[PDB]
């Protein structure tokens, strides 16, 4: 029962790892296409700005 | 003869522990039944999100 509860307390360490992680990625989630409404919307403009 | 005795006679019990102690082994047989699935459960969940 103590390997149990190492490992179960490892284990709410990890849920929580991965948890704690799991929000970095709704941080990317603006600065991944929000930054291509940069790039691709800009990009369409400097192809354009030869013009 | 003419005899006839039939008789009966009584039991001695082995002493089995003879205390609840047994319990304490028992409750560890609890907490093992007891605190081990959630750790699959959330495990399931971490691995779904």
């Amino acid at each position: 029962e103590n390997s149990i509860r190492e490992l179960h307390d490892m284990f709410m360490d990890m849920a929580m790892l991965v948890e704690s992680q799991g929000e970095m990625i709704d941080r990317i989630e603006y600065n991944v296409e929000h930054a291509v409404d940069y790039v691709e919307r800009a990009v369409s403009d400097t192809k354009k700005a030869v013009k | 003869m003419a005899e006839d005795a039939d008789m009966r006679n009584e039991l001695e019990e082995m002493q089995r522990r003879a205390d609840q102690l047994a319990d304490e082994s028992l409750e560890s047989t609890r907490r093992m039944l007891q605190l081990v699935e959630e750790s699959k459960d959330a495990g399931i969940r971490t691995l779904v999100m």
